[PDB]
């Protein structure tokens, strides 16, 4: 609508080329930061396992 | 024009004072024409949202309304 910001996030885990692990939409930057932090923590845990 | 503006501001102030008396919106110290509504954005966050009154037609509006926020502002109107 020329003013609102919509962020579409597609995170594909390293399992398959088409098995999209997560695909979400966001309109609040705060939730964007929260989900980014959660994804970073999940990646760190995956690297720790 | 000045009389009309004074009547407009007085009506808006009366409505705002009624809302404050109902204790639904907290008082904004910085702006006397802005109402603060407490809403939790996340589980732990507890943040205020600024609602303002149109000086011309008198419909409540948010500063950066989300689609749900815009829908419920229209419902308020």
């Amino acid at each position: 609508n020329y003013c609102n910001a919509l962020i579409h996030i597609k995170f594909s885990a390293g399992t398959e080329a088409n098995a999209v692990s997560f695909d979400t939409t966001f309109s609040d930057f705060k939730e964007v930061e929260d989900f980014l932090h959660f994804i970073v923590a999940e990646y760190i845990q995956q690297k720790k396992v | 024009e000045g009389i009309l503006d004074e009547i407009m501001f007085n009506h808006a102030r009366i409505i705002r004072s009624e809302l404050l008396a109902r204790d639904i919106f907290q008082e904004d110290e910085e702006n006397s024409d802005v109402l603060l509504f407490q809403l939790p954005t996340t589980c732990v966050s507890m943040a205020p949202i600024q609602l303002k009154i149109d000086l011309l037609s008198g419909q409540f509006y948010f500063r950066n309304p989300t689609p749900l926020l815009s829908n419920y502002a229209s419902k308020i109107n």
